[PDB]
DNA sequence: AAATACTTTCAAGTTACGGTAAGC
DNA sequence: GCTTACCGTAACTTGAAAGTATTT
């Protein structure tokens, strides 16, 4: 199962991970050269290259001689020549130094830095967590649904990391989105007063077959109308099947590298999965179980304020009202019932008011 | 192209009809990502939205040499080009929607009159006064000018409240403050900014500068000459860059002449409050040879005692 | 990455026109024009990071088989100065795909098969050291 | 109509001030 | 009478993400 190019410079052909991940571990583990333990020493070392290598001893000497490590200041830039490398970066540095006053790590750039390297080098606290020697490491791109204009020409994305070994349902679970928190109702004449938690059905699209979730009993199934409409008269999707998805773990999914799966949760909420570059396990990254799956990446929405104040977050949107200029105008709780009530519901009746729970403040 | 919907027939692109829970969903009243954004309208879609209003607003004589201020749905909207414009125009609304620039004077009535009416029934004041505006205009303009929104002053029970807050949403070195000030009652980004950074951090020190912090701090400064105070900070073991800078400018300098006053310094001070100014004290140290910022408006105030 | 790869067909045609390979010649060349102050820029932890794994990437590319025999060894040990003289905490490592490592094992062996044993504890140490990532390809895949 | 640009916003900060409640 | 840390806001600032006027 050598995974190849299908298209030229982009996609891959399909292959059963766990058999790469079986191949991989025959081929390479025989010579005991993957490990997760962090490290007279020269010439039993010495004797050590004598007899894999099998040269004479002499020769190992020698070679254990010259080759050393110190033949082959810090941050400063010397004036040595024949590097266009330190030529480029010493102008930059200038130009950078003599057009600006404060330079420091931006907001972003620490961001995306302390997101991505927060957790590798970390040791499980107990001693039956810590992940094994040779299972996999899956790298998972997750679309962000459009929530603003921008989003239709540069879609952003989230990226999390999945072992080899653990069930769907355990990135099913860690999926972060939104659509899990929308509570809003009609409150208009009540300003007072369960969430998007009541309905939970979702499923995944690997490969043709559908995994549903029916470990709950729910309106657990969501892939029949797909199945109903799109292949019956359509004659252009082939076959579909299901499978349910608590059975199956990550090795059993026959994938490709690059290909835009599915995963539809809460109704129509749909986001698209890039899979790319699964790997070994090594002994840097977070060596443990209870933390996969983890994100790596993220991005930095923006958060929307209140239309009068201007200074807080948006709490309550209206649609329908009578007072404000825009139809979908937010608003936040002082400006809400200091403008909307007078002392009672409903000062105008023309008019509809939910809760808005905000992306930009729950990512 | 696979955004959505992710099946798509390939010769026509309709989708897979509904679901059930999103049926459900809809009936309910959640609301899509979709459904919270609205496009803006440009110039030209307003100077053709007024033109088609005039247009559609003896007696053939009439109609002819009417002049273009007396005249200033569906048909138009969708023929011509859909309730957005029942809005838009009737709060745009030439003739009557003037939000032109608030002079001073409205203001005083505005807020006085808002505060004795109860701060309700905004549509009421706003056809009481008679100001030529809407409801919604007085609400942003009072809020705006109020100062009766924060707080401006920290209590010991919500200082636990920010250490619990950004303990529990602190990544790294990345704290996102925005998400705090949702959770946090009353507050914003900028004061737990300064809150953080500079008071109620644990790692900071607060206390008095000992000999050798006052050296260190010396080479500190003679290494940079007097700028950037959050790269000095780092030599200082701790201190903030606030505390560095206030202490070198107004305590450590090396010729700053401190202690107690006398005539002719007096002298300078008080000529110097009568023709820089009095309530601005930069200016009046920049001038004075020896004494401070500070030093000037704490002599100004024992003067004000001595009288 | 400003043109790495101008400056490593410099190295390794300076180092081709020998035809008299060993760690005793190369580290000549590469204390004669110090490559290794190329890390030495002044730089933050990102670009860092960017910059080792840009350089590791184009040495091990031109480690593959399609070059001579000449350039293949000339990389290899490139691959250990610049791996054994990076700047990083968790220091970065080079990717080795699937497809590579059959071919790769091949042309150790026959490197050992003659008194050629320099490369063959170059490269005996870097697999020694953990200094690999064995990933199913080399580059990270995605549609646009 | 796809593609390209320029100018907005958002959210970390950083700097320069005005005062305070203390100290001998 | 003086000094000394603390206190808190107005205004800049770096730069990617997001708007949006113009191109063929
Ligand atoms: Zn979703
Ligand atoms: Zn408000």
């Amino acid at each position: 199962n050598f995974p190849e190019y299908e298209l030229p410079e982009l996609n891959t052909r399909a292959f059963h991970v766990g058999a790469f991940g079986e191949l991989w571990r025959g081929r390479l583990r025989g010579a005991g050269d993957l490990s997760l333990r962090e490290p007279a020493d020269s010439d039993r070392e010495d004797a050590a290259v004598a007899r894999d290598l099998d040269c004479s001893l002499e020769a190992a000497a020698e070679l254990r001689a010259v080759c050393g490590l110190d033949k082959l200041d810090p941050e400063v830039i010397p004036e040595n020549t024949d590097l266009v490398t330190l030529g480029v970066r010493k102008r930059f540095l200038e130009h950078r130094e003599e057009t600006i006053t404060i330079d420091r790590a931006c907001r972003q750039e620490t961001f995306v830095y302390e997101m991505e390297s927060h957790a590798i080098g970390k040791k499980p606290e107990n001693s039956a967590d810590m992940i094994e020697e040779g299972e996999l490491i899956l790298s998972v791109n997750i679309l962000y649904p459009v929530i603003f204009h921008k989003h239709k020409e540069h879609k952003p994305y989230q990226t999390m990391l999945v072992l080899g070994s653990q069930k769907l349902t355990q990135l099913r679970d860690s999926i972060r989105c939104v659509s899990d928190l929308q509570i809003g109702g009609e409150f208009s004449n009540t300003p007072d007063q369960i969430s998007k938690d009541l309905y939970k059905s979702a499923f995944f699209y690997f490969e043709g077959t559908f995994y549903n979730d029916k470990r709950y009993p729910e309106c657990r199934d969501l892939s029949r109308t797909i199945i109903e409409w799109s292949e019956s008269h359509d004659r252009g999707y082939g076959k579909f099947q299901t499978a349910r998805m608590e059975d199956f773990t990550f090795n059993d999914l026959c994938i490709k590298l690059g290909f835009p799966y599915l995963y539809c949760h809460q109704g129509d909420c749909e986001h698209v999965i890039v899979i790319t570059d699964i790997r070994l396990v090594h002994h840097d990254d977070c060596l443990d179980r209870t933390l996969y799956p983890l994100l790596i990446k993220k991005h930095w929405l923006w958060t929307r304020k209140c239309f009068v104040c201007k200074m807080y977050t948006a709490r309550w949107v209206t649609n329908n009202d009578s007072f404000a200029p825009e139809d979908p105008c937010f608003f936040c709780d002082v400006c809400f019932r200091m403008l909307h009530y007078d002392s009672e519901g409903n000062k105008l009746g023309e008019f509809l008011a939910y809760p808005y729970v905000d992306p930009g403040t729950f990512n | 192209h696979f955004m959505k919907p992710y099946f798509k027939d390939k010769v026509t692109g309709v989708g897979p009809p509904a679901n059930e829970d999103t049926r459900e969903k809809a009936a309910q009243g959640i609301k899509a990502f979709e459904e919270l954004l609205v496009t803006k309208w440009k110039n030209w879609e307003k100077a053709l939205l007024r033109k088609s209003v005039v247009s559609d607003r003896k007696e053939i004589q009439d109609i002819n040499q009417l002049p273009e201020e007396a005249l200033l749905w569906e048909k138009i909207s969708n023929i011509n080009f859909a309730e957005e414009i029942r809005k838009f125009w009737q709060n745009s609304e030439h003739p009557s929607i003037n939000k032109q620039e608030w002079s001073r004077e409205e203001e005083e009535r505005l807020q006085a009159i808002a505060a004795a009416h109860g701060h309700l029934e905004w549509q009421k004041i706003a056809e009481e006064l008679g100001t030529s505006r809407s409801a919604f205009q007085c609400l942003q303009k009072f809020q705006q000018h109020n100062k009766a929104l924060k707080r401006k002053e920290w209590t010991e029970e919500e200082d636990r409240m920010l250490t619990q807050l950004v303990q529990e949403m602190r990544v790294g070195s990345h704290i996102p403050y925005r998400r705090i000030v949702y959770y946090m009652e009353g507050r914003d980004s900028m004061q737990l900014i300064y809150r953080w950074t500079k008071s109620l951090d644990p790692g900071l020190k607060k206390g008095y500068w000992a000999p050798e912090e006052d050296a260190k701090l010396l080479q500190a400064v003679a290494k940079y000459g007097e700028q950037d105070w959050f790269k000095i900070r780092e030599e200082v073991p701790g201190r903030s860059d606030a505390q560095c800078r206030d202490r070198y400018l107004r305590r450590l300098h090396f010729s700053l002449k401190k202690g107690r006053w006398n005539l002719k310094e007096e002298e300078q001070l008080i000529e110097l409050i009568e023709k820089y100014g009095v309530g601005h004290w930069a200016k009046i140290a920049s001038e004075l040879p020896h004494r401070s910022g500070s030093q000037c408006l704490s002599k100004w105030k024992i003067m004000m005692g001595k009288k | 990455p400003p043109g790495l790869q101008t400056d490593c067909e410099a190295l390794l045609s300076r180092f081709q026109e020998t035809d008299s390979v060993r760690f005793e010649d190369f580290t000549e060349l590469w204390r004669n024009m110090k490559f290794g102050t190329i890390f030495c820029g002044r730089m933050r932890n990102l670009e860092k990071n960017m910059f080792t794994k840009e350089a590791l990437a184009l040495a091990w590319r031109y480690f593959l088989p399609p070059y001579t025999f000449q350039i293949r060894v000339g990389a290899l040990y490139l691959l250990y100065g610049l791996y054994n003289t990076q700047l990083c905490q968790p220091k970065q490592k080079i990717r080795v795909a699937l497809k590579d490592w059959d071919e790769v094992l091949k042309f150790q062996q026959d490197l050992v098969n003659a008194q050629h044993f320099d490369a063959a504890y170059i490269f005996r140490k870097l697999r020694l050291d953990r200094a690999f990532h064995f990933t199913a390809m080399p580059k990270l895949l995605s549609y646009r």
